[PDB]
């Protein structure tokens, strides 16, 4: 949507689009709409923008109002970076799916590795329908189904808040067994050893052999559940 | 007579939140709805009016609260009794603990929503909502309330009126240096680096300044070596233990 | 009477309530530095699931973690013998980070919690400030505690990222729960090409990228730990100029 | 007799004369150590009229010519409050570079001066000179002042090379009238590939460059004028060492 | 007697600056017409007869520079008058000032001719013409004035005779320490940075010690530290207020 | 009795075994440190006959070996008068490079001693010693003490390579021996791309590559050598810190 502020030369220098449709201009929330076109790559490409070499087509839209489910360019499935060679024409489809309700200004754009976003052509789409209707869903290896707009939330949080409750905790029974102001004067007065010392060390190592307890535990209970996962992609 | 207050830090800290959850809520609406293109006359209605109105309004508050604390200061400093000194110094702490809030909305909350914004929209401009929010509206606020804690010790509190503290100095400057990579992180945005990458050395300045927020410790000892002196023999000892 | 206070009653509420005061003032704008150096350093590592790699991710955001936590430890240590200012700096950053996911990139931009969710450091701060604790030099928890403190940042996030290194199969190809997260969710300005993850390489050994990357930023910590605990000890300083 | 000169009249033309041997002796070699700095570092960019581009030109030559006006700053508002210490090395720098331009890239190569014209630094100069004599400190005029150094680079530079921003047809290709001067006055060793100028980019948001350059130069310069005036305080050091 | 002589500065200055007057006439008549191919023998019997005769001539003039200084000097020199004092602080001051008119002929002058310079030639050799203006006489003759200048203080000021000052020495060593990049420029104008960017950080080593330039600074106000208490109470505030 | 000793030969006999003890003591483990910092800096230049190239390897391995040299020489003439600090350190590194080409990279590895001899630095140490022997001060040393430490790196170096750079013909392509020895004896992680050598250049002027390498690597050394002359004062610290 701000493609009227990047530089004309470079605009209409590096990447020429055309035959863009939108295949729904109205669409509702987990409804199914596909952008496709075809994208001429300028033989005289220039030198401020890097070369395509290494590119991203993407679907240039204000945030994750429609989900994209699958994307390609070149008859080939493209969820990485792509090559693009100077002088040759691609031709790309992105299946997006309504999220967001609302009226949106969704672009065709392909990143350049060392020379930025390239938007191409836009369309308003509306979208009817409530978010919390909204699901993908997805499937495993194994064969079960889930759903990316909840699914591994609960765990993070009962893994995260946890933690933080624990260390406001123990900020928190330091502060108040041991006062700021006071301990700094007990320090200051060269007395800095009855403001920490045993029994206050042996609270110390409890805490640590506790966490490390619970992160070998955690660690492992996390393993028995997902015993087979695989490096990112 | 009543060495601690509170009201003002009470009455600052409800301003301040209360004004940053409005600001939020504008931005809320108004993200999208003439938020996302910057050359729509509407953004100029919506988000350019609080650009203009920000950067004079916080220098004219800035300058006026640091001319207010200077006029009002007291001439005798020296001669300040251990119990007023006392409820200047926490007057103070009153104002360090606003200058903390501050700081944790303007560095902390609305520039990393300046991340997440990055993600939505392809920077039609330098002016866009968040850099508006956090930019020019939560660094000069900051800044200026920092100006008006560092001026309040060097006209009320003797310790930090007979020279300038360098730890206040550098708890003053440098997270008023954290809006300087504006003019930094947009030329690196538009000549350096391609991408939206925070980890760019364009954001590196934004750091090295970044690390001057530490510099309250210094100020924070300072005050405690204040609070420890004024106290007696028996407040050390007999009392505090 | 006890100087400058009227009794004894006063001295102590006076005292606990500017100790809150300090408390807040404190962990307050030690939020604001160390969020703006992880943020505008370690990342954009802590932003996107699909960021969070075996090789870069667990080396990275310890190393530039570390930082604050040393400072921290090295101004309440030192001036107050307090153990927790490697826990205080940690649990601001997570305070922070948490309440702008969930307020800005999930409430205002509406990104899945599943994909914007930060890492979590409380485990090794907690680490790095019993090390300071049962030993009493920061020497010692430069080597032992922040050679930790990298050791147990992978294991300390697995709970929260495993469920995300499910394999799912998209049209004939091989793909993560976090890659596909990643890929549903559109990203402006987030390309692949960017995401400086581990890619592979012709002199990795099988079965150990994370148990290097683990230890390399263990002790590179040490060396970021030592900077950082005299930087902290600089910063309070309590000098006063002449001039300026 | 006020020793140890003679008469009132000896000390009175004494003093005169040693400050006018002072003054000459500064100026030049505080001219020498400016003149090399710029020219090895802010080029080259000084040197030709189809370098002072849009982006470089006003970052880099407001950055790298700020150094020892901050340095001569604290050399002579410290030891003796005269505020001109900023105009001091501007004004040597600019004289030995026009001397030296009509001199040698002129006088002996025929290069026309059109060409190898100077930048212009007094403006920027006299401002940062007054804020440091307005205030009193060089933490304010490292920021105010030094600010105002780099916002005011263009602007005053403006007036010189407008006339060679005029566009001129050649061949069927736009070209200004300084890539024409640049291009019809051969330099053997500059070629039009090395000539490190603003060539365009995908997030340059046009109407722009300049003030986003201006902005960069002159806010990034309060860290190398901090850095400089610490550094000519060095330089102005009287210790006297023991043994070498 | 006299206390202002100022007869050997000028004698000096007339000196250097008709020299480097003949030099640039010199260098005009023969930078073309057998000064640019450094292969033709009309090169050698132009051009390297002076780098041939440079650097043994101001080797051995610097050497019995300092030896002369060394020799000639007072073994008493904590018995100075105070008259006499003055007087030779005036002749190091008229040293400094002929030092600092060689610096700017050679760091300033000659050295931006090398720039206009290498935009006429390709670089036939490292021996150019303006390499061997520059490099192999004006900075050799300016270091050898450093030296001087150097050399009288040390023998006839008590203050600059009990050790080193430690600008005097930074102002007379890394002014020295400009001619040492010939290597740093040849070398790093063949391997590493590619054109005559003059810009690179080959050059950057010239810079550095084109920094000590500035370590005249402490010279000076050491020598002024010495005026101010040479003039007795009367001096200072009856006359000079 | 000369206390603590009960006599006077118990003191001079106590006194020369620990001067023997002191010697081995820092030889070894200055050995140590020089010979890490030199193998994992200057290469791997002096580990191979055909990296000992005209440019690189005379400007790499001087500079890079001034490092100790200079230190302790500061170590030495400072606290001793000595005038053996340079010689010392590059005697150490000598020994320590020759026992490990002769016992493993032949010894073990079986590589030809004509592939994996060292550079020789005993002359520039010699001189570096002398020159600060017949001088008094680090400064001069540092120039023409250092310079000479460079300029005679390759004269010194040349009686040991110059049998290697005979010229030989295979397959119809000129090779030198050094080469040749390179190539026959295969070294599993050393292809010919990764030599970093002299491979020529568009300015590089007949017949004086050598004298600019030797220049440029021997004249910069006294920046290294000032740098590491007061990096081995600041090692010779008696500084006893209260706390750690
Ligand atoms: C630190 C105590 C808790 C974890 C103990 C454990 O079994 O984990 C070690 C294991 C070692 O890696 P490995 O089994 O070789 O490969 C597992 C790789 N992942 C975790 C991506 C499946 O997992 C890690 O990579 C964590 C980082 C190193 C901590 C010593
Ligand atoms: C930015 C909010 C800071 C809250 C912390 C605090 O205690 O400071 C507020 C301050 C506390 O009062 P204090 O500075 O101690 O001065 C009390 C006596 N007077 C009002 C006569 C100077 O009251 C004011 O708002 C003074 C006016 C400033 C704008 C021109
Ligand atoms: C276990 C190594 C101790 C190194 C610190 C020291 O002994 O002091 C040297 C210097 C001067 O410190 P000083 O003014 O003596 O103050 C002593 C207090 N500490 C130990 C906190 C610096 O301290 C620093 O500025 C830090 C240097 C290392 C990190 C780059
Ligand atoms: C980053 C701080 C820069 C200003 C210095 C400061 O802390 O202010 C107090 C200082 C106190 O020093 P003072 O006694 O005024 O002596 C300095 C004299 N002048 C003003 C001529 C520089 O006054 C000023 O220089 C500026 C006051 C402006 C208030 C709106
Ligand atoms: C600094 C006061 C004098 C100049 C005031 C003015 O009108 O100039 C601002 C204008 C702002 O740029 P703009 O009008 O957006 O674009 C004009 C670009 N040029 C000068 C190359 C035609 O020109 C500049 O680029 C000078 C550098 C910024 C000083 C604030
Ligand atoms: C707003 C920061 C003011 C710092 C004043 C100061 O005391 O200087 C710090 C330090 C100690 O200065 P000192 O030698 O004590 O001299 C104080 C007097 N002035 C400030 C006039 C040099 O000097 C430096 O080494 C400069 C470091 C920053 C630039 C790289
Ligand atoms: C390259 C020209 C330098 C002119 C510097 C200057 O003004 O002072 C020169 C100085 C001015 O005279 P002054 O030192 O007062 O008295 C000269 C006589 N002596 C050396 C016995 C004191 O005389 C000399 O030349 C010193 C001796 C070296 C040449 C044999
Ligand atoms: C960058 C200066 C290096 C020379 C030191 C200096 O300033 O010279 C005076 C110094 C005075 O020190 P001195 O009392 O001689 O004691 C040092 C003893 N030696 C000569 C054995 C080093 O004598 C020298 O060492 C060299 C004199 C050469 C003149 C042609
Ligand atoms: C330093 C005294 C002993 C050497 C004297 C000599 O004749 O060597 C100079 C010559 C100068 O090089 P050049 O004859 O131009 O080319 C010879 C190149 N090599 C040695 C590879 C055949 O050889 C060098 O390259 C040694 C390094 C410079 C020492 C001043
Ligand atoms: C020609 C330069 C002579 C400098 C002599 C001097 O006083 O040392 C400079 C500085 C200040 O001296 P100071 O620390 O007080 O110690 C004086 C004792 N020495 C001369 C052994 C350092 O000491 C350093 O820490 C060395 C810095 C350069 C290498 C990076
Ligand atoms: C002599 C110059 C004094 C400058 C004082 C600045 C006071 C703070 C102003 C804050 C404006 C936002
Ligand atoms: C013991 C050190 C002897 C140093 C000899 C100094 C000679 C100075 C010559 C100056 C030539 C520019
Ligand atoms: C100590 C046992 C090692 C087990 C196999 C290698 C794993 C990587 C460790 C660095
Ligand atoms: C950011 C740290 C800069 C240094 C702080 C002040 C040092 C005081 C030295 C005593
Ligand atoms: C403050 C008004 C801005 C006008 C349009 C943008 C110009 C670039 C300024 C950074
Ligand atoms: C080029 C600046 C190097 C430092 C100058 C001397 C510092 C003196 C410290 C008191
Ligand atoms: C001084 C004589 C030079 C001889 C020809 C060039 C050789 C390279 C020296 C840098
Ligand atoms: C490796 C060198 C680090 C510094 C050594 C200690 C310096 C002591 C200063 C007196
Ligand atoms: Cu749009
Ligand atoms: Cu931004
Ligand atoms: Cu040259």
């Amino acid at each position: 949507h701000g493609e009227k502020s990047q530089q004309a030369f470079l605009r209409m220098r590096t990447l020429n689009w055309y035959d863009v449709q939108w295949s729904k201009t109205t669409v509702n929330v987990n409804e199914e709409m596909v952008l496709s076109g075809k994208v001429h790559v300028f033989s005289a490409w220039p030198q401020a923008v890097a070369n395509p070499r290494v590119s991203f087509l993407n679907a240039g839209e204000p945030g994750p109002v429609l989900v994209r489910t699958a994307q390609f360019i070149g008859e080939q499935f493209a969820p990485r970076s792509v090559s693009l060679e100077i002088g040759k024409d691609y031709a790309f489809s992105i299946n997006l799916r309504g999220r967001r309700a609302g009226r949106w200004h969704v672009h065709a754009q392909i990143n350049v590795e060392g020379g930025g976003p390239i938007i191409g052509p836009g369309q308003w789409i509306e979208i009817k329908g409530d978010m919390k209707d909204f699901t993908d869903p997805v499937t495993l290896l194994d064969g079960s189904t889930v759903d990316l707009e909840h699914y591994g939330i609960s765990r993070v949080y009962a893994w995260h808040l946890p933690w933080m409750a624990v260390g406001a905790a123990w900020i928190f029974f330091w502060f108040v067994r041991k006062g700021i102001i006071t301990s700094y004067i007990r320090v200051a007065e060269g007395k800095a050893d009855d403001v920490i010392g045993d029994d206050d060390r042996r609270i110390g190592a409890i805490v640590l052999a506790l966490t490390i307890l619970a992160t070998i535990v955690g660690y492992a209970v996390t393993n028995s559940t997902f015993p087979r996962t695989i490096p990112l992609q | 007579e009543s060495v601690v207050d509170l009201r003002g830090m009470w009455i600052g800290l409800v301003l301040l939140n209360v004004f940053y959850l409005i600001v939020r809520i504008y931005e809320q609406v108004f993200g999208w709805r003439a938020g996302l293109d910057s050359f729509a006359p509407e953004f100029q209605t919506y988000w350019m009016s609080i650009l203009w109105t920000e950067i004079p309004l916080e220098l004219v508050s800035g300058l006026g609260l640091a001319g207010y604390l200077w006029k009002t200061r007291d001439r005798n400093v020296d001669a300040v009794t251990p119990r007023e000194e006392m409820r200047r110094l926490v007057v103070l702490v009153q104002w360090l603990v606003v200058y903390g809030i501050a700081i944790y909305w303007g560095a902390s909350f609305f520039t990393e929503q300046d991340g997440t914004w990055h993600m939505t929209v392809i920077r039609d401009t330098d002016f866009t909502p968040s850099h508006i929010i956090e930019f020019y509206m939560s660094y000069p606020i900051y800044s200026v309330i920092a100006v008006g804690a560092f001026f309040y010790a060097k006209t009320r509190i003797p310790y930090f009126a007979h020279g300038y503290s360098l730890a206040f100095l550098i708890v003053a400057i440098g997270p008023f240096m954290i809006i300087p990579n504006v003019g930094l992180n947009e030329w690196g945005h538009t000549f350096w680096f391609m991408e939206e990458l925070f980890v760019a050395p364009l954001h590196w300045g934004f750091v090295f300044f970044g690390w001057m927020a530490l510099g309250v410790f210094g100020v924070v000892l300072q005050i405690l070596m204040r609070i420890h002196a004024l106290v007696g023999k028996e407040g050390v000892k007999l009392l505090t233990e | 009477a006890v100087g400058p206070f009227n009794s004894v009653a006063e001295a102590a509420g006076c005292v606990q309530t500017v100790d809150w005061m300090l408390l807040v003032l404190l962990f307050f704008a030690v939020l604001g530095g160390y969020h703006v150096h992880f943020m505008l350093t370690a990342g954009d590592w802590d932003f996107w699931v699909d960021w969070k790699d075996r090789r870069m991710w667990p080396t990275v955001v310890p190393i530039l973690g570390v930082t604050f936590c040393a400072a921290s430890q090295a101004f309440w240590w030192v001036n107050f013998r307090l153990p927790f200012g490697a826990v205080f700096a940690a649990l601001g950053l997570l305070i922070g980070e948490w309440i702008n996911r969930y307020v800005n990139f999930w409430g205002w931009t509406y990104f899945p919690i599943s994909l914007v969710f930060p890492s979590a450091l409380i485990v090794p701060a907690i680490w790095l400030d019993v090390i300071l604790l049962l030993s009493g030099s920061y020497v010692i928890t430069a080597v032992v505690g922040s050679l930790g403190w990298g050791l147990l940042f992978y294991p300390n996030n697995w709970p929260a990222i495993a469920a995300f290194h499910q394999a799912t199969e998209q049209h004939g190809q091989l793909m993560t729960l976090a890659d596909l997260i990643g890929f549903h969710f559109v990203r402006t300005s987030m390309p692949e090409y960017i995401r400086m993850v581990e890619r592979g390489t012709l002199r990795t050994f099988g079965k150990d990228v994370v148990p290097v990357a683990a230890f390399f930023s263990g002790f590179v910590s040490m060396m970021v730990y030592f900077l950082w605990w005299f930087m902290g000890r600089w910063y309070s300083t309590t000098k006063v100029i002449d001039t300026i």
